[PDB]
RNA sequence: AGCGCCGUGGCGCAGUGGAAGCGCGCAGGGCUCAUAACCCUGAUGUCCUCGGAUCGAAACCGAGCGGCGCUACCA
């Protein structure tokens, strides 16, 4: 009854290699698509690959060197332990600040984990 | 035009409120039923077992709506060493209109004594059928006494099984049988996943389930699906709590005694400590009813070592400042429900775990500590909790003289030495202090295996006491 | 108005370690104004300019700043300042730089008190400042024992009582110090009535607080318990919290428990 | 919950009581036939918020926020 649909709506992470530059203009959509707030998800992919530039116009201007393949792959792993839990098919949680960390809590089931780094 | 939280007042007051209890009641007449013993504390203790990282304090908050919170920074995500502490009010609803599967609700300990129902379109209200404390017991292949003593208070069982992952859980089945080692029947069967199976995947979990249940002692225990995450079938578990589960033979005849599981000073820091509190003993009472003011003794208490290396044993008196339980102060105590004792006690004796598992008298008996334990033994065919991989679960040996292991003697971890061993009985050196009061069933865990690993269950026949110095 | 030295002389005097403020790098060296003097500009050659030879002098000078400086001739004729910057001592740079702190920090205050009262900086630098620099071998050191012992001034001709409770004020309000003594005091008592002890003890340490400095036991745990303290001269926070040391082990040698201390008091 | 640290220019340190700093980065120029090395010029700031003595604070202090380490679970 509650769920006849049993993620399905990642967005295909088209980007841009220009040389010195890149440009991912997928940015918002990924963040739409996976429920989640832009500033985070930037701050995440910083931390994951140590690389500098700004954000432009809905889009990331990253001024390093990445296949589109790489920046995916860091996209699939932020996919597959922040957005789906894991344990069992969810994605409609989001973040919240639990004593000043960001802990995770769920809609769909009333889940709290500690996950911030 | 009405705020949410003038709202729920309004159904609180409604609801009767929570009215103090009686200074001086006529304890003769009580029951554990009774209105003023049922509305404000728990009764019946029951306890979560379950495989690691699967949840149990999560079925526990989809029952009651009280946070085990978790604490200790590291110890957030992986396992917890106290134990996890809820109390649920059972609420039935009083229209037989209603289907009697959903007609049961479990509330937080707040709510009032005849609550309205959330069911839409009926005006019914609930009823108070029973107030229940739980027990969370850490499932971790560690940490072993805690569970062992969780177990020691509790008085009904909860089992949790994964349906994904493999049937046969050995630790869950630890649980159980350390379960049937302290004189339990009641358990409840839950099955924590099962909107992630199938239909043919679920039925078959079960049928495993169930022809792992034919040789245990507990031979007619419920199975009931559940889900800690989606929170739904809620009501049938506690109508199976309400049915299976009646109340320990627990009355006011017995002597007044308590056993302490959880230590908690109470220094509210930040504030200036000409407003302070006592310290707190988390304990539980199987027998004993406790009033606000009393004088208790705590028996094993300071453990010191003179210049000469004997063990000397200073009882820690203390008078009760009040009697925390449930949600409020309470004139009494209820026998067969975990209660912070405040006492005078320095708050550092309360600080860290010191007073985990530790035995406490009213002024007005004289338990006895001991030093040598004679203790009855017998022992099971295989150890529980190793996955080997398809050879033979690792059968008990037999106990070597002059061994330290862990015998849980009720809930005090004390690791002792044999010092003989017999056909079905043998004698335990404590270093840790240990007392006997009636019979205090006994836990015992060897290392085989690095970390500590059940192996049988034993009785004190006899000991050599010690006299406390005054 | 800026002007009149800190020092005593009208022109720097021979062998002495000084700071200069950079401004121009021509043909020779530095000729540069001087910020722990007046106003004078005074030479430095580029061979006593560089320890090690350089490809690019500017890279050492950046110009518009503040760097060491030593005189060592001082043409006292018609005024030339023989001056370098590698003739210092390695460690004595320091020592230079907290002079000039010492000396800026009292120009403050006087040209605070100048452009206040509309007296040239140099007359309250003549009837304030020497005097003090000769008492207490500086003024900064003057101000310090102004600001808790008012015996300073006595002796002193000032051009008007405006200047000195002006200046009092400043003293006040800009030197304000008090270094905060902190202690940690661990209960271990094992004993049966602990909290009152706590109480009557924290009662009694708080009873010692005089009103200058007060002593307030915060706890932040049970074994741990907080002393923090004021120390307005430095010395009498270490007493005030052996007296507190003294009354909680009284409190706790007889009700039956123990306690030991972790931090002793200490700045 | 309290205490120890902090509040970028892209960074790390800093003087923090005259009001915009140094190196690493980046744009540009210079030397060279040419490249690297080397040499010069730079635009980046609510130096986190709110008030206060102060001619004046980014600095000196405090009625709030955020992020860091311990006290450790502080009914
Ligand atoms: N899919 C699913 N996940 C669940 C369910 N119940 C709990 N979980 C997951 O378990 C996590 C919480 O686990 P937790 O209760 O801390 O495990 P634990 O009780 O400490 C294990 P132990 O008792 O041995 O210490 C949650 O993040 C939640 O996602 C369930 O029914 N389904
Ligand atoms: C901490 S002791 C457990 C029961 C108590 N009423 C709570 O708090
Ligand atoms: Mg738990």
């Amino acid at each position: 009854t509650n769920n006849p649909e049993l993620k399905f709506r990642i967005p295909p992470p088209v980007c841009l290699r220009d040389g010195k530059k890149t440009i991912f203009s997928n940015i918002q959509d990924i963040a739409e698509k996976l429920h989640r707030s832009p500033e985070h998800l930037i701050q995440y992919l910083f931390a994951e690959l140590g690389t500098s530039g700004s954000v432009d116009g809905k889009r990331l201007v990253i001024k390093g060197k990445f296949q589109s393949k790489q920046m995916e792959n860091v996209l699939r792993r932020y996919i597959l332990e922040y957005v789906t839990c894991k344990t069992c098919k969810s994605i409609n949680t989001e973040l919240k600040r639990e004593n000043r960390l960001f802990f995770m809590v769920c809609k769909s089931c009333g889940s709290t984990r500690s996950v911030s780094s | 035009g009405e705020t949410e939280e003038e709202k729920r007042k309004r159904e609180f007051e409604e609801g009767g409120g929570l009215p103090e209890q009686p200074l001086n009641p006529d304890f003769s007449k009580l029951n554990p039923l009774s209105a003023e013993i049922i509305n404000r504390q728990a009764t019946i203790n029951i306890g979560t077992i379950g495989h690691v990282a699967h949840g149990k304090s999560t079925v526990v908050r989809a029952i009651s709506g009280v946070q085990t919170v978790r604490f200790k920074d590291e110890l957030e995500r992986n396992i917890t060493i106290k134990l996890g502490y809820a109390n649920a009010k059972i609420y039935k609803c009083q229209e037989p209109t209603c289907p009697e599967p959903d007609c049961y609700r479990s509330f937080k300990s707040d709510k009032e004594i005849s609550p309205k129902c959330q069911r839409p379109g009926c005006p019914g209200r609930y009823k108070l059928v029973r107030h229940v404390s739980f027990v969370d017991c850490p499932g971790h292949d560690i940490l072993m006494s805690t569970m062992l003593s969780g177990a020691a208070v509790m008085d009904a069982a909860l089992l949790l099984i994964a349906g994904n992952e493999s049937c046969p859980q050995p630790q869950t089945s630890e649980h159980l049988a350390a379960i049937e080692i302290m004189k339990l029947k009641h358990v409840i069967i839950l099955q924590n996943k099962v909107d992630l199976m199938r239909e043919e995947s679920a039925l078959e979990h079960q049928k495993s389930i169930l022809k792992f249940i034919r040789g245990t002692i507990a031979d007619g225990a419920p199975i009931v699906p559940i889900s800690a995450q989606l929170k739904y079938n809620i009501d049938a578990v506690n109508e199976f709590i309400v049915k299976t589960i009646p109340v320990p033979p627990r009355d006011f005849m017995i002597s007044p005694r308590l056993i302490v599981i959880r230590s908690f000073d109470v220094n509210k820091p930040g504030a200036e400590i000409e407003d302070l509190k006592g310290g707190v003993a988390g304990g539980s009472i199987l027998n004993g009813v406790f009033k606000l003011g009393d004088e208790i003794e705590i028996r094993p208490g300071i453990v010191t070592k003179d210049d000469k290396g004997k063990i000397q044993c200073k009882p820690i008196f203390s008078n009760i400042v009040s009697l925390f339980a449930e949600q409020n102060d309470l004139k009494f105590a209820v026998p067969g429900g975990l209660i912070g004792v405040g006492t005078k006690v320095d708050p550092t004796l309360c600080r860290a775990d010191r007073l985990v598992g530790q035995v406490v008298g009213a002024k007005g008996h004289l338990p006895n500590i001991y030093t040598d334990i004679e203790i009855n033994y017998f022992l099971l065919r295989r150890l529980l909790g190793v996955k080997t991989d398809g050879q033979k679960q690792a059968k008990v040996r037999k106990l070597e003289p002059n061994e330290v292991l862990m015998v849980n003697i009720g809930s005090t971890a004390t690791g002792a030495r044999v010092v003989a061993v017999k056909a079905d009985m043998a004698r335990l050196q404590l270093t840790s202090p240990a007392c006997t009061e009636i019979n205090e069933k006994i836990a015992l865990s060897r290392r085989i295996e690095k970390h500590w690993r059940l192996i049988g269950w034993a009785t004190i026949k006899k000991g050599t006491t010690l006299e406390p110095i005054a | 108005t800026s002007h009149c030295r800190f020092y005593e002389n009208k022109y720097p005097e021979i062998d002495d370690i000084v700071m200069v403020n950079v401004q121009q790098i021509a043909e020779m060296g530095a000729y540069v104004k001087l910020l722990e003097y007046d106003n004078i500009e005074g030479m430095i050659l580029l061979s006593e300019l560089s320890r090690r030879r350089i490809r690019s002098i500017q890279k050492l000078i950046r110009v518009g700043k503040n760097d060491v400086a030593v005189v060592l001739r001082v043409d006292k004729e018609k005024g030339y300042i023989d001056l370098s910057k590698r003739r210092v001592s390695s460690e004595d740079i320091i020592k230079c730089e907290e002079k000039y702190q010492k000396s800026k920090t009292v120009h403050s205050i006087l040209r605070y008190c100048a452009e206040k009262f509309q007296i040239p900086l140099e007359e309250l630098y003549k009837t304030i400042a020497w005097p003090l620099s000769r008492k207490f071998g500086h003024a900064y050191e003057a101000f310090k024992l102004s600001i808790i012992d008012e015996t300073v001034w006595e002796g002193i001709e000032p051009p008007s009582k405006d200047v000195l409770d002006e200046l009092k004020n400043y003293i006040s309000k800009r030197l304000t110090p008090a270094v905060k003594i902190r202690a940690d005091v661990e209960v271990s008592c094992f004993s049966y009535e602990g909290i009152d002890a706590i109480k009557d003890a924290l009662k009694s340490a708080e009873d010692m607080s005089t009103e200058q400095m007060q002593v307030k036991v915060k706890l932040v745990a049970a074994p741990l318990y907080v002393l923090t303290t004021q120390a307005l001269d430095k010395q009498k926070g270490i007493e005030q919290l052996e007296s507190a040391i003294e009354k909680i082990t009284e409190v706790i040698t007889k009700y039956g428990g123990v306690c030991n201390i972790t931090m002793p008091p200490k700045a």
